[PDB]
């Protein structure tokens, strides 16, 4: 009774964390696509001719002259490049969130059966 | 028993990327939507090496068209060793875990 | 297929008369013992009727039938469940004769309900009281055990017979549930029952110079372990990985160590004084050097106890089940007026002694060290069973069927339904009754009848109970003889009689079925 | 694939060698059969159904006669064993003299000219009970616990069944189903005593209750019967989007929450304290019932439910969004939760709905508790027999020589060919006769004899043998009793079969 539940319970802790961890990181993946969406925000915002302070390499940045907004990278593919317009990345900067998200979310959930399940594991081992 | 975890690293090794590969097949079709969104209004690029690859829609059209059925192709060597790694480590499993109760 | 009409009957009634045959002596003094290489296959020795119907494999369905309804009476009785066999095909076959003679079950069934109760009516009037007193303790746990084993081995058993049952009637308890922990003794000699008014035990474990007589008796048994397990366990068993399961066992002879000053302690708070007797028991083994230190604070320890054991110590040392070594109270600590580790064979085993309460009592036979000496154990825990009774009512009766010839005495004339259709199950009931006295009698010697009409005559002279003198063949009156059965015994009989030789005589059918 | 006068003659067979050992076992006196297996099993029975189950059939139509043996048994349990012994009589009779003087049909119409006779008979020998008085049942009862031989704590609890199924007699449908046994729900208490053993109204809830989950004592306070359809709407009538995010969590548990407390309000403006909901609940539905501090039992089974339906005897909620009192917690109304030995109780009682009460069973152990019950079986299934048809009617040969003459009787009136039927199914009735002259062990001629005798003038009215008695009497000096009731389905039950198997000659693969 006890022991295999000892023995149990080491998975589903895993199986927890294993969702725990995922689930937290995929936020992050969306930060740069409102990011983008909005360095595409204030790209069209204001004009083309602005100076931009953009990151030359580490401890460093270059400045540089902005003529193009509406030149607006997406990536995806596979280590693929798609330079798009301005409506058409925030719309990937955009859509990007929404599929990223629903593979984010639906980790939550089993988030807390894996420990209902570790949680039922823990009483019955120690009970 | 190691013999149980043994060959699962081995395993999941080759499922790594393939899983990550997955994504972009799945991006491999936004991107052949990307591409056949872009008629060229901003430019298209493969990125492939530190150097920036001036491209275009059909450069990177067969290409994503190649990715995409490439970004399946690295499937299949993991179904190549995913059958190899998972299955000894079946077999293992007896092995040493009766010998150690031995 | 089916059996049907007669057929659901006869294969029935058939088998009723081997099975009644070959243990119409497992009984009385005339009673003969039985052996199995046969039914389980073992090496196996055995008397008594509903004991050696469950040794075999009886594949007949009602040989399996009455070792239920038998068991119950088997229980109190001990004896008699042999003789309840052979009187219900005594009845069968009257029953059957009228079917013989053709006549319904049914209405024959009906014919034994008054005879049975008449008998029942007969037998409160048959019932004589002899209170208990050891002399019909002594003649009824002999004439249980003339039946079971020797006479001989009857009053050699019937001294530690009634040795216990003093103790019991100090508990004034009826029954004995306890006085019953019997020790079995390597020894060359079946007869030697020892009376100890306290427990045995086979322990005093590894160590001597414990001071193995204990006079003033301080007892811990406990389940402590002052030894344990060195196999490997992780989960219990072996597990997969090897390395896991060796955590475990370096905390095991550190903790027997502990113990053992927490023993040290445990003697000079319970006792200070090696003159004060210290004993430990414990369920589990003892490492040397525990039991070594505890024999140096004037303490014998019994290692590996059984649960009777450590209760019935706990019960008749007034002992203890408590679970520490660690300081406790001594008046926990259970007493006993005499403590020995006493040593017949190999074995050294513990006769402690003028316990706190004389409850747990051993009588503690020696023996061949065989299914003999299995064999002599289970009878006097019967002559017992008999004595009991005898203990339960107040009217102990004559034996060796005194009370049989007087009911057919008493029923059959007058009819006691002063009617037919039930005297037929009547004249059937009344003939059950005869086999036993009658049947021992003639295989003891002389015959049923002439031996019958002997104690027929003299019930029909006296109707008093001349019982059989199965030491002859011959009727003599069994209140002088001392076979003497309780009224408990009779009473139980006719109803384990009548019950399951009535229901199986209305079976309309039998069937293999599924 | 059985077919033609085989299967004709197996529709006998199958169906006679079920009846013929089976009649041995009728009755209190009755003899009964042994069994043993390959397996070894050994079985020693007067109980057919029993015996039903452990044997064999290698014919369906031994096959569908354990399907019209439960029947029988779904319907009450007993008379199943008796209902077999009728049909395997007709067809083991009638069919070979019909069926070789040629029809299935004949005897079939005759099978109903048989059921008619009987209820006509049945109109004269049986005679109104009253459940007004106990004994004027419990004579019956009596007679019917003791059919299986326990009259020790069965009888007096038989009063409970005599009051229980009695007072759960309710529901008239307009033709008035009211007569009834299942209504009545067992109690099950560890500890007490049959003596102690007594009813609570409505339904005593001991299913579902291990421990409160209703209060502990509720005397006024409404038990009430929230009946699914307390899930959310977070729109009006609607169901929007869940939560998702932050303000979705906010918002829209919300918008689940108000429609809810809206299903809320209803039930405490009834005024309830405990409130047991079945499946169909909200966390939403409760903490308002907890916002007025009134227990909501939620995910709790059907029947419970309906037990507590009909023990307040409130109803079952069928619009959850506009409540009534009179919906659930009707009357009064009483919830007691009692530990009476281990388990705390829910007695949900006082109830409206026409009484209604259960059986309180307490036995010290479960077993003397069980002993008692399944007698009790009986009453309860013979209470509603009463209630079904409050007409007790002599036992015995008493309607069975009747029916016979009244049907041989139709056969000189009607002097058709269905006489010959008659003739073979009056010969049917014989059965009990027989089987008590079996069961007595007497010589059945002269009483056959001596009870057509006895229907020669007192046309066996309240005459047949009573095997028990061993004797050709009046079943008023026996006090033997049953039923129309009883008496004509299990009569009517194996006419229905008689038809039945003798409807099959084929069977096809």
């Amino acid at each position: 009774n006890l022991p295999q539940l000892e023995m149990l319970k080491n998975q589903l802790d895993q199986e927890v964390e294993f969702l725990s961890t995922s689930i937290a990181q995929l936020k992050v993946v969306q930060t740069k696509y409102v990011e983008a969406k909005d360095c595409l925000n204030v790209l069209n915002k204001s004009n083309e001719g602005k100076e931009l302070l953009v990151p030359l390499t580490s401890s460093m940045y270059v400045p540089g002259k902005l003529h193009d907004v509406e030149h607006v990278l997406i990536d995806v593919g596979t280590g693929y490049y798609v330079e798009k317009t301005a409506e058409d990345a925030k719309d990937f900067f955009k859509r990007k969130i929404d599929f990223l998200t629903k593979q984010m979310e639906k980790i939550q959930p089993a988030l807390q059966e894996k420990h209902a399940m570790k949680q039922a594991v823990m009483e019955m081992m120690s009970q | 028993v190691e013999k149980y975890q043994q060959l699962q690293k081995d395993l999941s090794k080759s499922m790594s990327g393939r899983q990550k590969l997955e994504a972009q097949l799945t991006e491999n079709n936004i991107v052949k939507e990307e591409l056949a969104l872009l008629d060229g209004s901003n430019v298209v690029f493969k990125l492939l090496g530190p150097v920036l690859v001036k491209q275009e829609l059909g450069e990177a059209r067969a290409t994503v068209g190649k990715r995409l059925d490439y970004i399946t192709a690295e499937i299949k060597r993991y179904e190549s060793q995913l059958r190899d790694l998972e299955r000894q480590s079946e077999q293992q499993r007896e092995t040493l875990a009766q010998l150690q109760q031995e | 297929e089916v059996a049907r009409a007669q057929a659901a009957l006869a294969v029935n009634i058939s088998a009723a008369r081997g099975l009644q045959d070959v243990l119409r002596t497992n009984l009385g003094p005339k009673g003969t013992m039985k052996m199995l290489v046969s039914g389980a296959g073992d090496i196996k020795l055995t008397k008594d009727g509903n004991v050696l119907l469950h040794e075999m494999q009886i594949q007949h369905p009602t040989a399996s039938l009455i070792a239920k309804v038998a068991t119950a009476q088997d229980d109190i009785t001990g004896d008699g469940t042999t003789s309840n066999v052979l009187i219900i095909g005594e009845l069968l076959k009257q029953a059957d004769l009228y079917i013989s003679e053709g006549l319904h079950p049914r209405i024959i069934t009906e014919g034994f309900e008054a005879a049975k109760e008449k008998a029942l009516q007969f037998l409160e009037e048959v019932k004589v009281s002899r209170e208990m007193d050891r002399e019909t303790l002594i003649d009824v746990a002999r004439t249980s055990l003339r039946t079971k084993v020797h006479a001989e081995l009857a009053d050699v058993l019937t001294e530690a017979v009634v040795d216990s049952i003093l103790a019991i009637k100090k508990q004034d308890e009826p029954i004995d549930l306890f006085m019953i922990e019997i020790m079995e003794m390597k020894h060359k000699s079946e007869t030697d029952t020892s009376l100890i008014r306290g427990l045995v035990l086979d322990h005093g474990a590894r160590h001597p110079d414990m001071k193995k007589r204990v006079e003033d008796a301080y007892i811990l048994t406990c389940n402590v372990s002052l030894e344990y397990e060195k196999t490997e366990v992780n989960s219990g068993f072996f597990y997969k990985s090897a390395e896991e399961r060796e955590k475990l066992v370096k905390a095991e002879r550190k903790f027997i160590e502990d113990r053992v000053k927490k023993i040290i302690e445990l003697k000079r708070k319970v006792c200070g004084d090696s003159d004060k007797g210290f004993v430990v028991i414990n369920q589990k083994g003892i490492d040397p050097f525990s039991l070594d230190a505890l024999s140096k604070e004037g303490i014998v320890a019994l290692r590996r106890a059984k649960r009777r054991n450590m209760e019935r110590l706990t019960l008749a040392c007034g002992g203890v089940a408590l679970n520490s070594f660690d300081d406790l109270s001594p008046d926990c600590l259970g007493h006993a007026g005499l403590v020995y580790e006493y040593t017949l064979g190999e074995e050294k085993f513990t006769f402690i002694e003028k316990c706190n309460n004389p409850r747990s009592v051993t009588l503690l036979i020696k023996g061949p060290n065989k299914h003999t000496l299995t064999q002599i154990k289970d009878a006097v825990r019967d002559g017992l069973r008999a004595v009991k009774n005898a203990i339960d009512d107040g009217c102990v009766v004559p034996g060796a069927g005194a009370v049989e010839v007087a009911m057919a005495e008493a029923l059959i004339k007058h009819k006691p339904s002063v009617k037919g259709r039930a005297q037929l199950g009547v004249q059937a009931f009344a003939d059950a009754l005869l086999i036993i006295p009658k049947v021992l009698a003639q295989n003891s010697g002389f015959d049923l009848q002439e031996t019958l009409v002997k104690i027929q005559a003299e019930h029909s002279e006296s109707g008093q109970l001349v019982g059989v003198d199965l030491n002859t063949g011959e009727p003599m009156v069994a209140a002088e003889v001392g076979v003497w059965d309780n009224y408990c015994v009779k009473k139980q009989l006719l109803h384990s009689c009548t019950v399951i030789a009535t229901n199986i005589l209305l079976v309309d059918e039998i069937m293999r079925a599924g | 694939r059985e077919s033609g006068r085989k299967v004709q003659s197996g529709n006998i067979n199958a169906a006679k060698t079920i009846a013929d050992i089976i009649r041995t076992c009728l009755g209190p006196k009755s003899m009964m059969k042994m069994l043993l297996d390959p397996m070894g099993g050994i079985v020693m029975t007067n109980d057919g159904n029993a015996i039903l189950r452990e044997i064999q059939v290698q014919h369906p139509a031994a096959k569908s006669m354990i399907e019209i043996s439960r029947t029988q048994d779904e319907e009450v349990g007993d008379g199943t064993t008796s209902v077999i012994i009728l049909a395997g009589e007709m067809l083991s009779v009638a069919e070979h003299f019909l069926e070789q003087q040629m029809h299935p049909t004949v005897v079939i119409s005759a099978y109903r000219k048989a059921l008619d006779d009987m209820i006509s008979t049945l109109k004269k020998i049986s005679i109104p009970v009253d459940i007004s008085d106990s004994d004027m049942m419990l004579n019956i009862i009596n007679s019917s616990i003791t059919t299986k031989a326990i009259s020790r704590w069965s009888s007096l609890a038989c009063n409970i069944a005599l009051d229980a199924v009695k007072m759960v007699q309710f529901e008239e449908n307009g033709r008035k189903e009211i007569d009834i046994k299942k209504y009545a729900r067992v109690e099950k208490i560890p500890g007490g005593i049959i003596e102690d053993s007594c009813v609570l109204r409505g339904v005593m809830i001991n299913k579902d209750v291990t421990h409160p989950r209703m209060r502990r004592y509720i005397k006024n306070p409404r038990i009430v019967l929230l009946d699914s359809s307390l899930e959310y709407k977070k729109g009006e009538s609607q169901t929007d989007i869940e939560i998702t995010r932050e303000e979705d969590f906010t918002r829209i548990l919300q918008m689940e929450e108000e429609y809810i407390q809206q299903l809320c309000e209803d039930i405490i403006q009834l005024k309830p304290d405990v409130v047991i909901t079945e499946k169909g609940i909200s966390d939403l539905a409760q903490h308002y019932l907890m916002r007025a501090n009134i227990t909501a039992i939620r995910r709790v089974r059907k029947t419970d439910n309906n037990r507590i339906a009909r023990a307040c005897g409130a109803r079952i909620v069928s619009r959850p969004e506009e409540l009534r009192e009179d919906d659930v917690g009707t009357g009064a109304g009483l919830l007691e939760i009692k530990k009476i030995g281990d388990e705390y109780f829910t007695f949900i009682t006082d109830c409206k709905d026409p009484k209604a009460c259960t059986i309180l069973l307490r036995g010290a152990s479960k077993e003397i508790l069980s002993e008692v019950e399944r007698n009790l079986q009986d009453a309860m299934q013979v209470c509603r027999n009463v209630l079904l048809d409050p007409q007790l009617v002599p036992g015995g040969g008493a309607s069975e020589m009747a029916v016979a003459h009244a049907l041989t009787e139709k056969s000189k009136a009607m002097t058709g060919v269905e006489q010959w039927p008659y003739r073979a199914v009056a010969q049917a009735l014989e059965v009990i006769p027989r089987t008590l002259i079996q069961n007595c062990g007497a010589s059945t001629i002269r009483l056959l004899t001596s009870l057509r005798a006895k229907h020669t003038q007192e046309n066996c009215e309240t005459w047949g043998v009573n095997g028990e008695t061993g004797t050709l009497v009046d079943m008023k000096e026996l006090g033997i009793w049953e039923p129309l009731a009883v008496k004509l389905q299990t009569y009517k039950t194996a006419v229905e079969t008689a038809v039945l198997l003798l409807r099959i000659d084929d069977i096809v693969s």
